[PDB]
């Protein structure tokens, strides 16, 4: 149940009046989200794609990018955080009952434009995550609605980030990679070797399942709760790469300070925009109007979806399967710079 | 310059003798001067068959 | 392709309170000063170029802005500081002596806006620097037929500024009337300036 | 004429011909000759006439190849260093004594030995004619170097005390004196040292040497190796047909010479080694894009190209009887290597797309200009990239002002990951910060790894020292005077810190500075504008022989009617404007530049075309280029005056109706 591949053809289309930027799935109900250029987010059905189910214009300019999570306590809800180039943070409120989008608060902290967010919870408490073009990738409080750790751990600005617990990644312009603590505030080892600005890059999430890079390899990694990380770069490559272990407050290894390029996937024909993991596939697409399907296990692309959009792909999303509370539906969706988005039914 | 600055505060004539010759103050110093009391006069002396002067300054005189 | 057919330049872009505004800043009353002022006020996309001999159109416009203009050169020392100091504040910038170009605000000529958001830089000298969005630029030359950069000679407006046959009686005719009936002139002035205001009312 | 004596029994050069079996890869190294007859020859009496302690100056027309003939006799023997200095039209004896205060030294028994104790030092300088009279009609380089031969040393300047020269050889090269550009050489001098007239090479030997190139080449492709006469045949009659016809009477840069078809050649293997699977039309598309892009960009008129495009016709269906052969048009060849993994032709649709997308993309991130993208700036986009993605690869594009050049340089630079790097030169700038932002620059690309697209505008030279600098960069890998005493020790520190950070390891001064020439070699790009090429300076600057030699001229010109109207319509395409009734005019053919009219918009882009025309016409610009930034800011101008003049007419027309209906 976990060895899906989408077929050669799209299920349906779903239309946007201006070109889609993001695209995000519903975790419970079967509702994909759609970003768009022009400051519109629509929310569409999985099966009655005739109107959208609500949509408002709260940014004046281009949305980047966008991310969906539902709340669970100790002791009930659908968050979405949208950024977008109008240098502010916009959190909404996706009630069930009437099925409509409601502000939380329009929150402000960068001096520029705000290209990743990234929300997660952990121990019944929801937190933001962001990165934008001020050189400073900063972790927020949802509750408080005030920043908590902010720091330039790259020459320049910083295109995307993940969050696995309390360390975080950024992908920089700078064609480098960054794990900063949080409670410390100091970066950990620093990755480089590309030629090209990052794209998207994300953590690399263990699984008990057997996939090659998604198992321990010794104990003092499954004791540090990380051991493998994905870059997607302008390189028309995939990167596959190691992070060392510190002494862990970890410390930073003098000798082990570097990464290590674990495999190069290369195929793509253009900048490699967004990935997505699900199983042992690596599922990506690219400018070159096609999304392709990567072995974790042969590093060979399996299928190539050719031709599948008009014009370029801007971003696309599996379900996360490294976590219980959200259910491994086996949906999948892409959207394009052709003003079109397209979902894959079984 | 020191007696021109003198000559425009407190007073008395002044002259200055081939002035094509120095065609790079000429074009700076003395436009700037003359672009910006009551019994100063400064006198320029100039040779028609050399060099080209400014034309503003020959305009401004 | 149709078009009118007694169009006039001065009829169409040049409305009458601005008329208004610039005989009263101190332009002559020619056709030909007015079209020039009238063309160098509509370019707000290129800066535009002044050629003017006689250095009337640095108090025309240093007249029509009020004290905030402020007169800077390529002669002077600091002057790199002062372009920074003005765009810093956001005041309208009148630069003399043109034909001495200085290569430093060759991004501010070619309007290379590197745009940050809301807020617009550019980038001078070896440091950016934010732009307030209320500068105006002004290249004044007072020296014709000179020597211009091929760079600044494509990239601004010139607007040249030479005497015509009606300049010549016009002044002439004002000069005699003032040596001869200045109450004449002076009514005669008096009511151009009530008829043109009762037309504008 | 072939008499030779061999280990004093006389022989001849038919069976002292080494057989040479050329690897696909080894035609990129510049040191790889093919000995025919009449270079084993020359390379042995060189050789033989520079062991007899004598002074050598090769006379010759340019690319008759006393370089690499040079290069040849001086690769085979470790008795010899070459030390490249090439002259300009204005060098001191400084510049001499900089390019070999690196490879001598000082020792007081003065005495300027060469660094190494058991090898010799050729002193090779180049372009002897090129150093300029005086008031007087003296030179100083050429008395200086007859000093150093005649009398074996020369006058030190600062403590003015005699040193002597003991293992320097002299080696000269320069040109006829009755070639442009060159001055009369002072008998005194050349008393001094024997002469070497190396000619062209015969058409028939040109068609052997190229011949065995394209066997190298087509190594790379077993099934098309038995086509590899036919293609050095029509490379060497487009050769003759192009020197023929082009002279330089009509521009004094249509200089041809085998160095062009040996970077024909070059191109050729990096096409078809970064290529896919390869057939007849693809190689015939191929080698007719290699000729365009190495002889044709040169070309001034239409009228050239449009003879050079029939020539191109003759020479494919003369020598190469194929059919199946599509239009050879300039933007017909559109070969990329952007939307694909390797250097293949695409369409033409696709690519603009694509070229639409990324400059969306670069006006987004860094710095916003609204260009309007057509199919010849399109195919400037094409030869800017492969001209920049070549190892060495310098170019000098020409052009009217507001062309967009530096522009274009900026994106392509961005496309290929090249950090742009301009020059902060203005006014009051002597000549130590120009100093200062290239050895920076050199700094930049070799220590830390960066890879560099210098630009160098006509209007950031001042003074002809700038234009030394430059020559003295493009000729050699690097420039030597930056780079003395205290600079040069703390430069061997640091660029020994950053070997042995890398991992290399090498102890001697020697092999360090070769690996540094090299770096700078591989990751630095110089690219020149120039908007007024009647210019006395830009003309120096275009004759200047290590310029001309190693930059790429891609002559863009005014801009051509066609395009114009490209950009005109896809500019007030969004215009809303056609909300009146037209009759179509009755005009001639040659009248109307763009499609033949059906609506007001062809109408109002064949109108500011012909206004244009008129307006230069009446200018008396005579061949001066025409500089197009009038038009697009008549047009921009005139977009945002159609806009405001109907919503103001719209206002008052809705304003009053409502009036008197109410
Ligand atoms: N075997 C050969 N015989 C004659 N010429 C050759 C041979 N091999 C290459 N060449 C040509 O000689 C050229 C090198 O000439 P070069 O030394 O640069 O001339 P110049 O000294 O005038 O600059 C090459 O471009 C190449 O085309
Ligand atoms: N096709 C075009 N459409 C609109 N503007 C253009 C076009 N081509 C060039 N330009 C103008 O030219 C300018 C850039 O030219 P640039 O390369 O800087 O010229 P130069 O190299 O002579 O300095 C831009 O500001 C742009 O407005």
């Amino acid at each position: 149940v976990l060895k899906w591949i989408p077929r050669n053809l799209p299920s349906c289309l779903i239309n946007v009046e201006s070109s889609v930027t993001s695209v995000k799935l519903h975790p419970n109900l079967p509702i994909v989200f759609v970003a768009t250029d022009h400051g519109k987010l629509y929310a569409f059905d999985l099966f009655n794609y005739t109107i959208p189910l609500a949509s408002l214009q709260s940014h004046t300019k281009a949305i980047t990018s966008m991310d969906v999570l539902f709340t669970n306590y100790t002791n009930n809800y659908l968050v979405i955080v949208t950024a977008s180039k109008d240098l502010q943070i916009h959190v909404f409120k996706w009630v069930s009952e009437e099925c409509k989008f409601q502000q939380i608060r329009s929150l402000l902290g960068h001096e520029h434009i705000v290209s990743a967010v990234k929300i997660w919870q952990k121990n019944n408490d929801v937190h933001i995550a962001s990165c934008s073009r001020d050189q400073t990738v900063k972790i927020w409080d949802f509750h408080n609605g005030w920043s908590l750790k902010t720091f330039q751990p790259h020459s320049q600005w910083v295109r995307s980030i993940d969050v696995l617990g309390d360390y975080i990644i950024s992908g920089s312009h700078d064609t480098t990679l960054r794990l900063t603590h949080w409670p410390s505030g100091n970066g950990l080892s620093v990755g480089t070797g590309h030629e090209f600005p990052i794209e998207k890059v994300k953590f690399i999430h263990f699984i008990e399942d057997e996939i090659r890079f998604r198992t321990p390899s010794t104990d003092r990694y499954k004791n540090w709760g990380m051991q493998y990380c994905v870059s997607a770069s302008r390189d028309r490559t995939i990167k596959i790469w190691e992070i060392p272990l510190p002494t862990l407050a970890p410390i930073p290894n003098p000798t082990d300070s570097n990464f290590r390029c674990v495999l190069t996937l290369k195929g793509h024909l253009s900048w490699v925009r967004d990935i997505s993991i699900r199983g042992q596939y690596l599922f990506s697409c690219a400018d070159d109007k096609s999304v392709r399907c990567w072995d974790l296990n042969t590093g060979q692309c399996l299928h190539v979806w050719e031709k599948l959009h008009t014009g370029f792909v801007n971003c696309l999303d599996l379900d996360v399967d490294f976590d219980s509370n959200v259910t491994p539906r086996q949906m999948m969706v892409t959207g394009g710079l052709d003003c079109k988005s397209n979902v894959f039914m079984r | 310059q020191e007696e021109i600055s003198k000559s425009k505060i407190e007073g008395g004539w002044i002259l200055l003798q081939n002035i094509q010759m120095s065609l790079s103050w000429v074009k700076t110093y003395l436009h700037k001067h003359v672009e910006e009391h009551e019994k100063f006069k400064m006198f320029m002396t100039c040779h028609l068959t050399g060099d080209k002067l400014p034309a503003p300054l020959l305009q401004r005189t | 392709v149709k078009y009118d057919v007694n169009y006039r330049f001065i009829d169409y872009l040049v409305t009458l309170d601005e008329k208004m505004k610039w005989l009263e800043c101190g332009l002559d009353k020619n056709d030909y000063f007015l079209e020039n002022m009238s063309i160098v006020m509509n370019s707000q996309d290129a800066v535009p170029f002044l050629l003017d001999p006689s250095s009337h159109m640095i108090t025309v416009i240093s007249n029509y802005y009020g004290n905030k203009t402020v007169l800077l050169s390529f002669l002077e020392e600091g002057f790199v500081k002062r372009l920074e100091n003005a765009v810093r504040f956001g005041s309208v910038v009148i630069i003399q002596d043109g034909e001495f170009f200085d290569p430093i605000i060759s991004r501010l000529i070619s309007r290379e806006f590197n745009h940050a958001g809301n807020r617009v830089t550019v980038e001078i000298g070896d440091h950016e620097v934010d732009v307030s969005g209320d500068f105006k630029l002004f290249i004044h030359s007072c020296d014709p037929s000179g020597d211009i950069p091929i760079f600044l000679r494509s990239r601004v407006r010139l607007v040249h500024f030479v005497t015509n046959k009606e300049s010549i009686e016009t002044r002439i005719f004002d000069i005699t009337l003032t040596e001869e009936n200045a109450e004449m002139q002076r009514k005669r002035e008096d009511l151009i300036k009530l008829n043109t205001e009762y037309r504008l009312k | 004429d072939y008499s030779t004596i061999v280990i004093l029994s006389f022989s001849s050069f038919c069976s002292e011909i080494p057989s040479v079996s050329l690897e696909a890869h080894e035609v990129m190294r510049p040191d790889i000759v093919i000995p025919t007859i009449d270079t084993i020859k020359h390379e042995k009496i060189f050789y033989d006439l520079l062991n007899s302690k004598r002074g050598i100056i090769l006379c010759g027309p340019p690319g008759s190849g006393k370089t690499m003939i040079m290069n040849n006799a001086l690769r085979n023997s470790s008795l010899y260093d070459v030390v490249g200095i090439n002259f300009s039209k204005d060098t001191t004896t400084e510049h001499i004594l900089s390019a070999l205060h690196r490879h001598t030294n000082y020792v007081t028994t003065l005495t300027l030995l060469p660094k190494s104790d058991i090898k010799n030092l050729v002193l090779f300088c180049d372009e002897i004619n090129l150093p300029k009279l005086d008031k007087y009609g003296s030179q100083n380089v050429v008395l200086f170097l007859r000093q150093l031969m005649e009398k074996q040393g020369f006058w030190k300047t600062p403590e003015n005390k005699w040193v002597t020269i003991e293992r320097i050889h002299i080696v000269g090269a320069c040109n006829p004196p009755t070639d442009p550009g060159r001055i009369p050489m002072s008998e005194r001098f050349t008393r001094h040292a024997a002469i070497l007239y190396l000619g062209y090479p015969s058409g028939k030997s040109l068609s052997q040497i190229y011949e065995i190139y394209y066997k190298a080449i087509f190594k790379l492709v077993p099934e098309f190796r038995s086509y590899t006469e036919p293609f050095a045949r029509a490379s060497v009659h487009l050769y003759n047909e192009c020197k023929a016809r082009y002279s330089t009477g009509l521009q004094s840069h249509y200089l041809f010479s085998p160095r062009e078809l040996t970077r024909l050649v070059r191109g050729v293997y990096t096409a078809i080694n970064t290529g896919p699977r390869q057939t007849l039309r693809s190689l015939i598309r191929l080698w007719a894009y290699e000729a365009w892009r190495i002889f044709a960009d040169r070309l001034v008129g239409v009228k050239e190209k449009n003879s050079f495009e029939q020539l191109l016709y003759e020479t494919v269906d003369k020598y190469l009887p194929n059919q199946d052969l599509g239009n050879i048009s300039s933007t017909s060849l559109l070969f990329s290597g952007l939307l694909s993994l390797d250097f293949k032709e695409v369409n033409k649709t696709d690519l603009v797309n694509f070229i639409e997308e990324r400059f969306k993309t670069f006006c987004d991130e860094e710095l916003e200009v609204p260009m309007v993208i057509h199919e010849s700036m399109v195919d400037h986009i094409l030869r800017i990239d492969r001209a920049l993605k070549q190892v060495q690869g310098h170019m000098m594009l020409i052009g009217a002002s507001r062309t967009g050049k530096t522009i274009l340089t900026r994106f392509v630079a961005w496309l290929n990951g090249l950090k742009i790097v301009q020059p902060k030169i203005h006014r009051h700038s002597n000549l130590s910060d120009f100093d200062m932002i290239l050895k920076k620059a050199i700094s930049d690309c070799s220590l830390k790894e960066s890879r560099t697209c210098l630009i160098i505008d006509e209007s950031n030279i001042l003074e002809t020292a700038f234009l030394e600098r430059m020559n003295t960069l493009l000729a050699n890998a690097d420039i030597p005077d930056l780079f003395q005493g205290e600079e040069y020790d703390k430069l061997l520190n640091n660029l020994r810190n950053k070997t042995r950070s890398l991992g290399l390891l090498l102890d001697t001064e020697q092999e360090l500075y070769d690996w540094f020439v090299g770096e700078i070699a591989k990751n630095l790009h110089v690219v020149f504008t120039i908007c007024d090429p009647t210019n006395n300076k830009s003309s120096a600057m275009i004759s200047s022989p290590a310029l001309f030699n190693r930059c790429i001229i891609n002559w863009m010109g005014d801009w051509d009617t066609k395009t114009m109207s490209q950009v005109a319509n896809n500019m007030v395409d969004v215009v809303p404007m056609e909300f009146t009734d037209f009759i179509v005019p009755e005009v001639n053919k040659e009248l109307v530049f763009t499609e033949p009219i059906q609506t007001i918009r062809d109408a109002v882009v064949n109108i500011l075309i012909h206004f244009d025309r008129n307006f230069y016409q009446k200018m008396k610009v005579g061949v001066n280029p025409r500089s197009p930034g009038y038009f697009i800011d008549g047009l921009r101008a005139l977009v945002k005056l159609v806009t405001a003049k109907y919503q103001d007419l719209q206002e008052n027309q809705r304003f009053v109706n409502v009036g008197l209906e109410k």
